[PDB]
RNA sequence: AUAGGUUUGGUCCUAGCCUUUCUAUUAGCUCUUAGUAAGAUUACACAUGCAAGCAUCCCCGUUCCAGUGAGUUCACCCUCUAAAUC
């Protein structure tokens, strides 16, 4: 189960060697231009299909982050792209994983890719900005009156309340009241 | 075309998918289709949130003071949105919202010390 | 939607447009929220028209703009 | 006043102890890969090309700055208590701009409490990285700059792309940034790869930090090992003018010390293995006399 | 190429593709290739590579074996060489095909 | 007053372009007349039907 | 471009019509008292004016 | 072989290779040139070489090449103010010209430089359209934020199942 | 300013057999783009000439007009750069026919 | 195109047709779930339901959206400039 034995054991350099583990498959087609896609798994229900691409023929080579020879040996070696699934062999599913695998493996730092020397974001590097110093406070705020003081409810008169009476009269609805402050 | 009568306008503009709002701030005239035509996107619009949790915005607000300037209409969640952010006044429909809101949960608190 | 030459439907033949009903304070507060949010964002939109108006004025004759234009026309002779 | 990392003296000096290695600074790198061009010249004409790789190379190492953390800003606007209780998940307002530059941008949260509060370093960078992205940066923060992974590739021997990714990922300014390059400078003072971080654009900082927070026993062994003695004679000097109040620097202004003298000196007054300073150095001195007999 | 050793080219055949004209086509081309080391013989200069890959660095490849000449390489201002329409074709980009690029298996 | 956020970005710009002119940023609200809702508009920037 | 005589022709003769045979106030404003109902208009008022 | 002396003079890269861009103020570039003669040589290499890359680098000027009908091979440029720039190429070279042309009416790499700025102006990165026009065309892509529908399964918070 | 787009072409005279009009023939360089080589490509305009200065084969600078006076004429006559055979060489400013000198530069 | 098959008693050359690749519509046979994109062949005829109201009377809007591919160089740039928003 816990894989990074089989790649160092005796029975990888019996049946494979040197080479990779896909330089035996040949996938079956119509002749000229393989189609541009393999299958999406060569595992159906249990069952496994007539030629299996060289991850779903040996059940021992399990993948994950930590299985570096084998993420190496799928991508290239002298250029950081990763080998398509027409150039190795494996299926739709087995491309999807092994992918997940090689960027696991580099975002946990075991496996070897290149990272270009960055310049730095921006050319001025002080912190005098307003956005990033203080900033001399409101009246509002060293006082606590509400800012724009047209926010709080102040009650009219009651004589414009008579005449929006008169107004609106019949149709009208129930009465005001003042909000309360904190909430629950 | 030539929309006979008219003014632009800064609006928020659908682009997500089922079950996904996202808006995009745009100048575009009123006459035109909501997914149509604007003349400059202003911003982006996210109400959703974050896994953190911010519903992202991002106004481009010399370019809205230029078009504002040139006698763009703005539409109500836009003022909205700029009161919510500090580059408008707060609006008094949602402060008044606000008000209804703090008048109903008294009446809930009132009931249901009633209820205990 | 539809035009100014579509028969209009029996339901709209009559239906009555009821009025909402109205609460007093939270009207005329309302008013006067409206009226100094309308006086303050009338205020800002005029700070802005004038911005824009200078950017252009300055744009088309500021000091800058003169001062290239005799540069341009010194280099050329 | 004291010399600070941007001074052109400490500069050409830094300059001296990281050294120009072509074939390290411009390297094969696993890359796409075009055909090469060949081209057909003289003797003088290498000579310029090899001369413009050089100029290239500074170019190419020039120096990150090196900058004194930033004070976690919390400065609140407004605070709406109407607004508060009202909406439940925050909103970050972002001034995007396009000529702004930007540590200039504003960018600001308005909470649930109806606070207006300016924007934090991390939602900041966050927010930058966001809406103007730049190559490199994600801004879910890497699972790579976690203990066990700068452990495991520290054991891989990797420091330069520790700075590397650092740089893309976080600012110099912030606090990760500075916590990252001072773990790998703890861990290369540990174990030692000097060499593996000279021709580099982070020598520099590692002898500044070094140097600002003593640890610099080991740049002197490995430079009198390596037989880079111009080189540890200026790093001496820059140990003397960073601490002028150390007895090692009125030891070497009393006894008009000069060069190996100024390194003997250093040893005998404040190196914490200063007997093996001596020995290394009298070691050195033996190879010397050794090829002074050659020559 | 496998039988020769040679494991990185690209190479379009046309005209004819007979088999037996093919194959000493081919060895004629590649025993009449000429070297690096045969060039700088026949030059007199230095030959040099500029990798992308590595970057402005100038990496000697075939130095002469006897003297080096003195005077430069003449500069011939727009040269008078005879290009392929195909690879121009594929440079400028109006090289539209379905059949060039495919992905194919290894070697 | 302005509103918060263009106070701080006008205080800031200034602070930048040089003298620090801590007065509080107020702008002119009397040009701006009060026309209520009883307003009435002119007949031929209307018209009739 | 073919030039469009015909309907040249029913734009000014429309205008013609319009400036001529133009509806009055009398018979544009009028108010059947009882079902609020205006006459060659067929819409009734809102409810803030019965 | 593509067809011609010099196939390089059709290969979109000479063209976008040649240096002078004229100002704003020419219209009109004429070359009176001749054909033999040892001295108007390098006016044959000009008319010959870089006419095409001055045409493709300034689209809008008038470019007519006049042949033996005046004893000594020049340029002249005429100007929308009204000027009319004489360049006599006698005992010349095309590098010459080319120099010289750049020097006279041609716009400076400053000037160059501005204009392409205001390209990247033009090119903004924050803007969220379709790939032909935007970098990004959705926020479901940016990590962190709630993914596409399509990619990834939204949670029963989704109406109908509500 | 003036409507008309061409502002300032540099044409020849093809005939004047209208009262106070010119026809010229004005060509640019058009790039055939699958080529990617330049073809003159020819266009008529109609210039208006008030002294009947210019004839047939004449090399013509031609002005915009502010606002077209016929259908076809949008275009003065600003200059006779080069008229029919009594060629004045501009550089040395003295008659010539072509390639030689009528009168001599050194007199 | 990394090309392949096919003229002949046989070879070489020129040549056409076809194969190998990808996408779309329809037909046959056969089909489990979830999410999301997209969804008359016909500018042929349409039953029926809805799609334009608002509003203190005036106005405004129904001249917009939405739809279709019949026709077809009325779409782009410059000059001038009328509605329209400030
Ligand atoms: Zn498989
Ligand atoms: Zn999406």
């Amino acid at each position: 189960d816990e894989p990074w034995k089989y790649l160092e054991s005796e029975e990888y350099q019996e049946r494979y060697g040197s080479r990779p583990v896909w330089a035996d498959y040949r996938r079956n087609h119509k002749g000229g231009v393989p189609p541009q896609r393999t299958r999406k798994t060569c595992i159906r229900r249990n069952k496994v299909v007539g030629n299996p691409c060289p991850i779903c023929r040996d059940h021992k080579l399990h993948v994950d982050f930590r299985n570096v020879k084998l993420l190496e040996q799928f991508v290239c070696a002298h250029t950081g792209i990763i080998f398509y699934a027409p150039y190795t062999g494996v299926c739709v599913k087995q491309h999807k994983r092994l992918t997940q695998a090689i960027q696991k493996a580099r975002d946990h730092g075991l496996l070897i890719y290149h990272i270009p020397q960055v310049e730095p974001r921006d050319l001025d590097f002080s912190t005098s900005h307003g956005a990033v110093s203080a900033t001399p406070p409101a009246p509002t705020l060293v006082s606590g009156d509400p800012w724009y003081p047209w926010y709080n409810w102040k009650q009219p008169p009651e004589r414009e309340l008579s005449r929006l009476r008169r107004l609106y009269q019949g149709h009208l609805q129930e009465e005001s009241g003042p909000p309360p402050e904190s909430m629950p | 075309k030539a929309y006979r009568g008219g003014h632009l306008t800064i609006r928020l503009a659908l682009g997500g998918c089922t079950n996904r709002p996202f808006y995009r701030i745009v100048a575009a005239h009123n006459k035109c289709p909501r997914d149509g035509r604007f003349v400059e996107q202003l911003g982006s619009y996210d109400p959703l949130p974050n896994s953190h949790g911010e519903k992202l915005v991002a106004l481009n607000l010399d370019r809205i003071r230029h078009w504002i300037g040139c006698g763009a209409h703005l539409s109500k969640p836009m003022e909205k949105l700029l009161g919510l952010a500090g580059f408008f006044p707060l609006h008094p429909m949602m402060i008044t919202n606000a008000e209804r809101l703090r008048r109903k949960r008294a009446r809930e608190v009132l009931l249901a010390s009633q209820k205990t | 939607r539809k035009t100014r030459h579509d028969p209009l439907a029996k339901s709209k033949i009559e239906r009555v447009n009821m009025p909402p009903a109205v609460d007093p304070a939270e009207f005329f507060v309302l008013m006067e929220r409206y009226q100094h949010y309308r006086q303050t964002v009338r205020a800002l939109r005029m700070e802005f028209v004038s911005e824009v108006q200078r950017k252009v004025h300055e744009a088309r004759a500021g000091v800058l703009a003169e001062r290239k234009a005799l540069k341009d026309a010194a280099e050329h002779r | 006043k004291k010399p600070t990392f941007m001074d052109e003296e400490v500069q050409s000096i830094l300059t001296k102890m990281t050294g120009l290695n072509l074939q390290k600074t411009f390297k094969p790198a696993i890359q796409e890969l075009k055909p090469p061009t060949y081209k057909l010249m003289t003797q003088a004409q290498l000579e310029e090309a090899t001369r413009q790789a050089v100029e290239a190379a500074k170019v190419r190492l020039k120096m990150p700055p090196v900058l004194e953390e930033r004070v976690p800003i919390n400065d609140v606007l407004a605070e709406d208590k109407i607004l508060e209780g009202t909406e439940t998940t925050k909103y970050v307002f972002t001034d995007i701009s396009y000529s702004i530059p930007h540590r200039e941008r504003f960018i600001v949260v308005r909470e649930p409490s109806g606070t207006l509060r300016k924007a934090s370093w991390e939602e900041r960078d966050r927010m930058i990285q966001v809406y103007f992205p730049k190559e490199g940066r994600k801004i879910l923060t890497p699972i790579i700059f976690k203990e066990e992974n700068l452990r495991t590739m520290y054991s891989q021997d990797r420091h330069v792309d520790v700075l590397n990714l650092c740089f893309a990922q976080f600012e110099p300014d912030s606090t990760e940034y500075i916590k990252v390059h001072h773990k790998t400078y703890e861990d290369i003072d540990k174990r030692g790869k000097y060499d593996l971080l000279r021709s580099t654009r982070y020598f520099g900082g590692m002898v500044w930090y070094f140097v600002n927070n003593k640890k610099i026993d080991g740049l002197l062994i490995d430079q009198i090992q390596r037989d880079l003695i111009d080189d540890a004679t200026n790093l001496v000097q820059l140990y003397h003018v960073l601490h002028p109040d150390g007895q090692s620097a009125q030891g070497a202004k009393d006894q008009a010390a000069e060069g190996i003298n100024l390194i003997k000196v250093f040893a005998k007054t404040e190196a914490q293995k200063g007997a093996y300073i001596e020995l290394t150095l009298q070691t050195y001195q033996e190879a010397l006399s050794r090829h002074s007999a050659a020559s | 190429c496998r039988l020769i050793g040679i494991k990185d080219m690209y190479a379009k055949v046309s005209g004819s593709i007979n088999m037996l004209s093919l194959t000493q086509g081919l060895f004629r081309g590649l025993s009449r290739q000429e070297t690096h080391q045969q060039l700088a013989d026949k030059k007199g200069l230095h030959v040099v590579e500029i990798r992308e890959e590595c970057g402005p660095l100038p990496i000697v490849v075939a130095s002469p074996r006897g003297p080096l000449r003195k005077d430069p390489e003449p500069e011939d201002e727009v040269p008078d060489v005879k290009l392929d329409w195909e690879d121009v074709k594929t440079a400028q980009g109006m090289k539209r095909s379905v059949w060039s690029n495919l992905k194919r298996a290894a070697t | 007053p302005y509103p918060p956020l263009l106070r701080a970005m006008i205080i800031a710009e200034r602070q930048k372009n040089g003298d620090t002119s801590t007065e509080e940023p107020m702008l002119n609200v009397q040009r701006i007349r009060m026309e209520p809702w009883d307003y009435p508009a002119k007949q031929e920037d209307k018209g009739r039907a | 471009v073919r030039p469009r005589l015909i309907a040249e022709l029913a734009r000014r003769v429309r205008a013609l019509r319009e400036q001529l045979n133009r509806p009055r106030d009398s018979q544009l404003y009028a108010v059947d008292y009882e079902t609020l109902t205006r006459p060659f208009s067929g819409r009734r008022l809102p409810v803030r004016a019965w | 072989p593509m067809k011609g002396r010099f196939p390089i003079r059709r290969t979109l890269q000479y063209l976008s290779q040649g240096n002078v861009v004229f100002k704003d103020s020419v219209k009109v570039m004429t070359v009176n040139y001749n054909t033999h003669g040892e001295l108007g040589e390098g006016a044959r290499k000009f008319v010959f070489f870089n006419i095409p890359q001055i045409q493709y680098k300034n689209p809008w000027v008038q470019i007519m090449m006049f042949k033996n009908m005046t004893p000594s091979p020049f340029l002249r440029f005429y100007l929308d103010s009204g000027e009319q720039v004489l360049v006599d190429v006698e005992t010349k070279s095309n590098k010459e010209i080319m120099e010289h042309i750049r020097k006279i009416l041609g716009k400076n790499e400053e000037t160059l430089r501005e204009e392409e700025e205001e390209k990247k102006q033009l090119s903004h990165p924050a803007n969220f359209g379709p790939r032909k026009y935007c970098l990004r065309e959705c926020i479901c892509e940016v990590e962190g934020q709630v993914p596409c529908p399509s990619l990834v399964p939204l949670p029963k918070e989704m109406r109908g199942k509500y | 300013r003036s409507s008309v787009h061409a502002r300032w072409i540099v044409g020849k005279v093809i005939g004047t057999k209208m009262q106070k009009t010119a026809k010229v023939r004005v060509t640019r360089l058009v790039l055939d783009p699958y080529l990617l080589k330049y073809f003159n490509k020819r266009k008529t305009y109609f210039a208006h000439d008030a002294l009947q200065q210019c004839t047939v084969g004449d090399i013509v600078l031609l002005r915009a007009l502010p606002v077209p006076r016929a259908k076809h004429v949008k275009h003065e006559l600003a200059e006779i750069v080069f008229k029919v055979g009594k060629v004045i060489d501009p550089v040395t400013g003295k008659p010539c026919a072509g390639t030689t000198y009528l009168e001599s530069p050194l007199s």
